[PDB]
């Protein structure tokens, strides 16, 4: 799909074959955030 | 009296980082009627 | 053929050293003064004479091999590597009388291809492999998984890394030229009157056409990358047993003989690949000449009418391919006069992951490989060895070889020099061609051993070799004069 020079617009079969392989490894395109130092509860002198 | 001139150059220089040892020279292998890259081959490198 | 053929010539012998010690015997060498050429008498002689001793100085050739003796090899095994289930030894001494055996390796692991191939010392001036001076089949317990594709691989211990580092490049030119003329040019007189008359006629052409086409596609791919250890190293045991019967007396030719039998340098860091290299080279000519005339008078009456007309036509045509690693059926088909179906360099690049050539690599002095705990008097082993290294540099560079015809290039294997010939010319020389003129390259002469000390001189000189005869390229590669300080 990235080769496609796009000059006709989508060409549905690649789109559609390159989608099925999305299917099979994502990527994140949005994300929703919380801060690395709440997660943490496992480690010797946690609080701290 | 008569005179005339003609002149070409091409050139053309793929150059390739990671792909399975075959599908690079395979990739790499520069095509007149398609200086891109002939589509499969392409999705081949990108796969290997 | 232009010639009368060079052979052989070795100096009159050094004087002898006194005996060796530890040896036991004492040498004499000559050097090598004028290589076979032009199918001249080789004289080789096997560039050495020794002779047996009765000497009884001192000698401290026991460096204690701490682990285990090698019985056949004379080769030290640490002794965690008895009994591991391997050949440490060379010739399997290690794993005799094993109360038990201890296996490692979990499964069956293919050797690096070519990694023994690497295992062995360069002549750096024929640019050879010459002969085994690591041991590429010593595994020191090991058996560290490794993979390339699906593939999987045991690592030499002499070896810091083998990974395919998997890069390619393609590049690729055509060009094309060409040029036309066409010239006419024409006259008409004429007179009459009533009785007489006159006519005069020329008709004329010249026309010229030229073309070039010139192609160049090379690939180099590069699927491997090699770096050996700096030291620590653990030695082919053929390398080692010269290394021990080398004199700590200086005596050039017994250190020569390491230098033809195992290189002159190690290979410590090289990029492992296949290289596809087409080239088509073509020059195209044509020309015409057509040229009419006549000549009348009348009173009685004469007529002249003359014609002349020409042609040509040629082409030369030049064709070059390499391709230094794969597998034999991809590599004949790559081969072939025609540029490849991207199936075959498919096929052909798959290969050269079985098979690499070297692309570029970077190399140590073997005099490194000598070393205390592996060899007693070591390090004047080591001064002598890089004394006779540099000596054996000036035997084995090729400066010697007078030039050849058709811009041939020497490499000086053995004791001969060997004209390579380029497409478009053949015999001993490069002489034979149906061409009219070739552009040479230049290289020097043997440059000058050294002036004195205080500040120190070496010059060089293109008499022969040089490109203005039949105007040639390139007259140089590095610098026509140098110096130095004593110390
Ligand atoms: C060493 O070399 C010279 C040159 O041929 C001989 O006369 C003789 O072998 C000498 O000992
Ligand atoms: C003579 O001396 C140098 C040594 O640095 C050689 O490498 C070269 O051949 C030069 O002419
Ligand atoms: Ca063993």
């Amino acid at each position: 799909l990235a080769w496609e020079k796009g000059s006709s617009g989508l060409e549905e079969k690649t789109f559609s074959e390159w989608l099925e392989s999305v299917k099979e490894n994502p990527a994140v395109i949005d994300f929703e955030l919380a801060p690395i130092v709440d997660l943490v509860r496992n480690i010797p002198c946690a609080v701290t | 009296a008569a005179s005339g001139t003609q002149n070409n150059v091409l050139r053309g220089e793929p150059f390739i980082r990671g792909g399975g040892a075959g599908f690079i020279s395979g990739l790499s292998y520069l095509e007149l009627d398609n200086p891109a890259g002939n589509k499969r081959r392409y999705s081949a490198w990108a796969e290997s | 053929v232009t010639l009368m053929p060079i052979d052989c010539e070795l100096s009159s012998w050094s004087s002898w050293t006194t005996c060796d010690p530890c040896q036991k015997k004492r040498y004499r060498y000559a050097y090598l003064l004028q290589p076979s050429q032009f199918h001249g008498e080789p004289c080789n002689f096997s560039d050495k004479e020794v002779e047996d001793c009765v000497t009884n100085r001192p000698c401290r050739s026991q460096v204690r091999c701490e682990g285990f003796v090698c019985a056949q090899t004379g080769r030290c095994v640490n002794r965690r590597l008895l009994c591991n289930g391997d050949n440490d030894c060379g010739d399997q001494s290690d794993e005799a009388n094993c109360r038990r055996i201890y296996k490692k390796c979990q499964h069956e692991m293919d050797q690096y291809w070519g990694i023994g191939s690497l295992a062995s010392g360069i002549n750096l001036f024929t640019n050879s492999f010459e002969g085994p001076v690591l041991d590429h089949r010593y595994y020191a317990g090991g058996c560290s998984p490794h993979y390339i594709l699906n593939t999987r691989f045991r690592k030499p211990y002499n070896v810091e890394s083998y990974t395919p580092q998997t890069q390619g490049k393609y590049e690729f030119i055509l060009k094309e030229y060409e040029s036309y003329s066409d010239f006419e040019r024409n006259v008409t007189e004429k007179m009459a009157s009533k009785d007489r008359g006159k006519h005069y006629i020329r008709r004329t052409k010249r026309f010229s056409h030229t073309k070039s086409v010139f192609l160049h596609a090379r690939s180099d791919l590069e699927v491997a990358h090699y770096k050996l250890k700096p030291r620590s190293l653990m030695l082919h045991y053929e390398f080692l047993q010269r290394v021990k019967r080398l004199p700590l007396e200086y005596s050039y030719g017994e250190y020569r003989d390491l230098f033809r039998d195992f290189g002159t340098h190690y290979i410590t860091e090289a990029v492992l690949g296949g290289i596809y290299e087409y080239t088509l080279v073509m020059n195209k000519e044509a020309m015409e000449r057509g040229d009419y005339t006549l000549n009348n008078v009348h009173a009685r009456g004469i007529l002249n009418e003359i014609k002349d007309r020409n042609k040509r036509d040629t082409m030369v045509e030049d064709l070059v391919v390499l391709v230094r690693g794969g597998a034999s059926e991809h590599i004949t088909t790559l081969a072939y006069q025609e540029l490849p179906t991207a199936d075959l360099m498919q096929e052909w690049g798959d290969a050269v992951q079985y098979n690499p050539a070297i692309i570029k690599v970077k190399v140590e002095p073997l005099y490194e490989l000598v070393t205390a705990t592996d060899f007693a008097y070591s390090s004047t082993v080591r001064q002598n060895m890089k004394q006779a290294l540099e000596e054996f540099q000036k035997e084995v560079s090729s400066c010697h070889c007078a030039p050849c015809q058709g811009n041939g290039v020497p490499v000086l294997k053995g004791s001969r020099c060997d004209c390579i010939c380029p497409v478009g010319s053949q015999g001993l020389a490069c002489e034979v061609s149906y061409r009219k003129n070739t552009p040479i390259d230049g290289k020097w002469n043997c440059w000058s051993n050294w002036s004195s000390c205080s500040g120190r001189r070496k010059t060089r000189q293109r008499q022969c070799n040089n490109p203005p005869p039949q105007n040639g390229g390139s007259p140089c590669s590095g610098p026509a004069s140098e110096t130095l300080d004593c110390s």
